């Protein structure tokens, strides 16, 4: 913790796909599921530009792309062009003078055109199955006596940085990344599972390309019509039964020829479930100005989450009454939660009487929360190296300038020559002192 | 959420003369460019909707409304129902002589009320914008002008844009409609490139009309004639009972048999 | 009705600015709701009758104020109503002076115009400065037509004014009833046995762009903060320069019409009919809607008179409110 | 001028024969050279791009000439 704390950053499918190998990408667009799935992630400018340039065989010059946009929006324009360029959609060609032509990626375009052209379980019981299996995994993270995880998934939870095993006679703990994982949205939680699952996909003979094509094949499917398995490899069978352990897919038997893509699998999308209401479950927490949480839901999981960021007083068979104390939030940040998780948590589960309001979650309450926010975390620690009591002043700004040059400046002085440099990067300047 | 409503002027007489012409461009590539535009519109976003109407000479029958050959599945089912619907429409057909010029007012009326009911289907979170493409290839009859303006003003009120690709001949009422509603008009100069015109001009939605630089608006003629001699008028005489345009001053108003008060 | 209608229609709106406009019987005070529905009224009236005009008088402190003159474009009127949200509404009204200003402007409009005044009137003390039965005799003889939409009460003087000038008097329950009354006064009301049936001379100016890349053009400014107009609409009488059409000729007296503006109000003359409304199942061998090809999942089936096809509720509201024709009878 | 009603019967025959055999989707729809010529046309130097929306103006001495024209159009309007 001499570095900074573990801030749970969702990649939102841009920092994931922007930062791979382009051969991996040109194989990745070889199924139309992946092309639609990367298409809908795009901003609306790049969206309309791909749908413009789709039916076209000529590399358009740069002048027309810069000349399709009104003048005021150039600051919000180059992001769409750069995002198309870095994601290997727009590969640049040349008109035979000096006009740098732009053309969509013919592997991606040809396989989308292949995707468009030539080239019993009940639905609420599927909803129930999704709720049961994924809440069993969430209870396993919480640490209930309902620990039906089959220990490959527990090894996955230990490998993704969520449930750290320590002193190996089986206490599985929770990392602070696990607490920040709990307060997150359900599509955000599942997509974080898929990102940190494929982050270590070099382990079990897995390839990123076929698995991501199967994920994007799942989330573009229908609950009603039923599927088959014939046409899948054996490592796909191992991934699909591991995915059955996740609960995203309802099988019937392990040796069967049928899978039912569950309601968790369709709403797999890199995005936000809302700020007042969720398609999954309607909101249930009434947050009054008394700092008072009224949860209309009976569930030991969500009661444990409201126990995380609050403290709870009454429990009725329909309702839980809790109070957001300063000390409750200062306990919820001692275990490590940046309180945008909390406010977005309450905005996600906003009860439909709490709606029709200007603000999903009370702004005044948030201000009060900030006031509460400032007392437990008042020390900020940094390992440093001291420069004090120099013999001159020209070497003072010379050492300061060499610190600024190699990016190892931390803290400076103006009067009494008391500088702080990075201690790991200090040996550079120290050997510079032995060279002058 | 968007709603493209393609209207294809399936005049069997005109496309019959086009297929006896033995050109490159027949009705098959017309309806195929229609379906590729439709699959492209459903392809651009998940929430988009599609409806394809075919004005025949005597009927406005709609065309619209696993994966064997590698398309997306709902695109395959939509293409199968459009293909089977045009085969049920055009092959099993009739012959009459008093009414052989095509219609466009009725199919636009069905499109207007279809967009009305599909806007009642929309929930409170989302909001539907809508437009009507008109792919015209025949000569419009004059006889339904009284009707035709009405559907334009309905699209004026219901905020439905109107676009038109005319193929062979210019059409004053339809460029008039695309001038009034705020849509767009385009006369194609070479037939078999039709799809590439549609995928750049008529595929982009309302929040891409303002971004793309498009072919410029042709000047619209507000010609007006009398009901007397059908000739062009710059100053006319209009009754206040019949509300009809007369060219030269006449004592007795013919349109409503008005006992005209003379001063 | 298959009756004569007053289609050129100088309507003239007299609003209260009384003390009783500030009463909170509506959900905002009566001024705000009345003014909002007049914004909707100007919108739908210029959306449906293009030749006609509107003028707005706020009647305030026993005096009458011609707030917006008699013109035919919604921009100035709705701009003035957005201004008139900010007013004060002090004093008692004056029906005498408001009908006097409306008469003074509406003397000299030509005789075929059904000259109409709409008084949105709230209070009860109708504080006139002179006798208001000689006005009603004059306005009876000046063939004007005055209709009063009333708030909270029935007043005998407005009843005599409405039944004698020729108009119609109404009192308001709700938001919805008041919208129904203003929607009732959007449509052109039928004519008496008194109004002149003349033949106004009309002009139909074509649009003229800058002729051939301005090869010997006529560069003008405008005719009613204007830029340099290259081309546009001329006049066939005086050969002036107008940007927008339809506009009454500012220097001739001709009326200038593009002629879909005659076609925008042709549905009043060959009107619709009634739909035979039947809720039950009832012999329906045509299961699908002839409107938009959909099933009839409700118990309301609507059948036309002439063709007698099948329509649902959505096609009913759409045909009878917007499309104004049966889709069957065209075929 | 629709021609003689022999054409009605001829066109009914040809289009009843036409819409029997149907649905080529890959092959028949677009030749790529037609699409390249279409992109050539919709590019800003070809057909259907009319060299329109130019509107070349003469904004050289705006303000005092605008005042002159305000005086002139008021006077000639009267
Ligand atoms: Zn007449
Ligand atoms: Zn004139
Ligand atoms: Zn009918
Ligand atoms: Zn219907």
């Amino acid at each position: 913790r001499g570095l900074n704390r573990v801030h749970l950053q969702c990649r939102n499918l841009q920092e994931f796909l922007g930062g791979l190998s382009p051969g991996v990408l040109d194989r990745l667009y070889g199924h139309p599921a992946t092309c639609l799935a990367v298409f809908r992630e795009l901003p609306s400018l790049a969206k309309n530009w791909v749908m413009r340039m789709l039916f076209l065989e000529q590399p358009l010059p740069q002048a027309a792309v810069a000349l399709w946009v009104k003048k005021e929006f150039s600051k919000a324009q180059e992001e769409s062009t750069g995002l198309l360029s870095g994601l290997r959609i727009w590969h640049t060609q040349l008109l035979p003078g000096g006009l740098q032509g732009l053309i969509l990626n013919p592997i991606f375009r040809q396989n989308l055109r292949i995707a468009l052209l030539g080239g019993a379980r009940d639905v609420p019981s599927l909803d129930k199955y999704a709720e049961e299996r994924w809440e069993v995994v969430l209870h396993f993270m919480v640490g209930s006596p309902s620990a039906a995880v089959s220990q490959d998934l527990a090894q996955l939870l230990s490998q993704a940085g969520l449930m750290k095993s320590t002193e190996p006679g089986e206490p599985p703990c929770i990392t602070s990344a696990g607490f920040q994982f709990l307060l997150l949205d359900t599509p955000a939680q599942l997509w974080y599972f898929m990102l940190q699952y494929l982050q270590t996909a070099q382990s079990r003979g897995m390839d990123l390309v076929e698995i991501l094509s199967f994920l994007f094949q799942l989330s573009f499917s229908t609950l009603g019509k039923d599927y088959s398995v014939e046409g899948m490899s054996d490592s796909l069978l191992n991934f699909l039964q591991h995915l059955r352990e996740f609960g995203l897919v309802f099988q019937r038997k392990r040796k069967s020829r049928r899978y039912y893509p569950t309601r968790l699998a369709i709403n797999l999308s890199s995005g936000v479930s809302g700020a007042g209401g969720t398609v999954h479950q309607p909101g249930f927490i009434v947050v009054e100005t008394n700092y008072r949480l009224y949860a209309y839901t009976e569930s030991e999981l969500q009661i444990a989450l409201i126990a995380l960021f609050s403290e709870m007083l009454y429990r009725f068979p329909n309702m839980v009454v809790a109070q957001v104390t300063r000390e409750s939030v200062q306990q919820a940040i001692a275990s490590g939660i940046t309180a945008q998780q909390i406010i977005h948590f309450l905005r996600t589960r906003a009860h439909p009487v709490m709606l029709k309001q200007t603000p999903v979650l009370p702004p005044t309450i948030t201000d009060q929360i900030r006031l509460w926010e400032l007392e437990r975390d008042r020390l900020r620690f940094t390992e440093g190296v001291l420069y004090n009591q120099f013999l001159s002043q020209v070497d003072f700004e010379l050492l300061l300038a060499h610190a600024r040059e190699l990016g190892v400046l931390v803290f400076e002085n103006s009067a009494k020559r008391l500088m702080v440099v990075t201690p790991a990067g200090h040996s550079d300047v120290k050997r510079f002192w032995k060279r002058q | 959420l968007n709603l493209l409503v393609i209207v294809v002027d399936a005049n069997p007489i005109w496309w019959g003369k086009q297929a006896l012409k033995e050109s490159q461009f027949t009705l098959s590539k017309c309806i195929d460019a229609v379906m590729v535009l439709g699959n492209s519109h459903l392809f651009m976003n998940r929430s988009n909707k599609l409806a394809v109407i075919a004005s025949h000479i005597q009927e406005s029958r709609f065309l619209y409304p696993g994966s064997k050959d590698g398309k997306y599945e709902l695109l395959t089912s939509a293409n199968e129902v459009i293909v089977e619907e045009i085969k049920d429409l055009m092959t099993k057909s009739d012959i009459k002589g008093q009414h052989t010029e095509t219609l466009l007012a009725g199919s636009l009326a069905k499109a207007l009320c279809y967009i009305h009911r599909m806007n009642k289907e929309v929930k409170d979170n989302q909001e539907m914008k809508s437009r009507i493409l008109v792919i015209k290839a025949a000569e419009d009859s004059a006889l339904q002008y009284m009707n035709f303006m009405n559907v334009i003003f309905a699209a004026q009120k219901q905020n439905i844009l109107i676009d038109a690709c005319v193929l062979d001949s210019d059409s004053g009422l339809l460029q008039q409609a695309c001038d009034i509603t705020g849509g767009l008009y385009l006369k194609v100069p070479q037939m078999p490139s039709l799809l590439q015109y549609l995928l750049w001009v008529f595929l982009p939605d309302q929040d891409q009309r303002s971004q793309l630089i498009l072919p410029p608006p042709v000047h619209v003629d507000y010609r007006a004639a009398c009901f007397c001699h059908r000739n062009l008028i710059e100053i006319g005489y209009v009754c206040s009972v019949c509300l009809s345009i007369f060219c030269n001053f006449s004592p007795i108003c013919t349109t409503c048999e008005t006992a005209f008060k003379i001063s | 009705g298959q009756v004569r209608l007053g289609m050129m229609r100088h309507l003239y709106v007299v609003v209260d600015g009384s003390r009783t406009m500030e009463d909170q019987d509506l959900k905002p005070n009566r001024l705000t709701c009345t003014l909002k529905l007049l914004e909707y009224f100007v919108e739908e009236y210029f959306d449906q009758n293009p030749i006609s005009q509107i003028g707005i008088i706020v009647t305030k402190s026993k005096r009458a104020e011609k707030l917006t003159e008699l013109s035919g474009n919604p921009r100035k009127h709705i701009t003035s109503l957005k201004k008139a949200v900010d007013m004060t509404c002090h004093g008692e009204p004056s029906l005498y002076n408001s009908l006097s200003i409306a008469m003074q402007t509406l003397k000299h409009m030509p005789g075929h115009t059904s000259r109409e005044v709409l008084i949105i009137f709230s209070s009860l003390t109708t504080c006139d400065p002179s006798n208001i039965y000689d006005l009603i005799k004059t306005l009876k003889a000046a063939k004007i037509r005055v209709s009063v939409i009333g708030l909270s009460a029935e007043v005998r003087v407005c009843t005599v004014l409405a039944r004698e000038t020729g108009g119609t008097y109404h009192v308001i329950l709700d938001e919805s009833h008041y919208k129904e009354l203003l929607t009732h006064h959007v449509s052109p009301p039928p004519a008496s046995s008194s109004s002149e049936c003349s033949l106004i001379r009309m002009g139909f100016p074509q649009h003229t762009i800058a002729s051939l890349s301005d090869q010997d053009a006529k560069p003008s400014f405008s005719m009613a903060e204007p830029g340099l107009t290259l081309g546009g609409y001329f006049c066939p009488q005086c050969r002036a320069k107008y940007c927008e059409l339809p506009v009454e000729c500012k220097i001739c007296g001709l009326t200038l019409v593009s002629a879909p503006h005659l076609a925008r109000s042709y549905h009043h003359l060959f009107p619709l009919d009634a739909f035979q409304e039947i809720p039950l199942e009832e012999y329906n061998g045509e299961r699908f809607c002839y409107g938009c090809q959909g099933e009839l999942k409700d118990q309301h089936v609507y059948v036309c008179a002439v063709c007698q096809n099948v329509f649902c509720v959505d096609c009913d509201v759409f045909v009878h409110d917007s499309l104004h024709c049966c889709p069957g009878c065209i075929h | 001028q629709y021609a003689t009603s022999q054409d009605i019967i001829n066109s009914f025959q040809s289009i009843r024969q036409e819409m029997e055999a149907y649905t080529p989707k890959l092959t028949q729809v677009l030749s790529s050279s037609a699409a390249s010529s279409t992109i050539t046309a919709l590019s800003p130097g070809g057909a259907l791009m009319q060299g329109g929306t130019q509107q070349a103006i003469n904004q050289m001495v705006p303000n005092d000439i605008q005042s002159e024209l305000k005086h002139l159009y008021v006077a000639v309007g009267e």
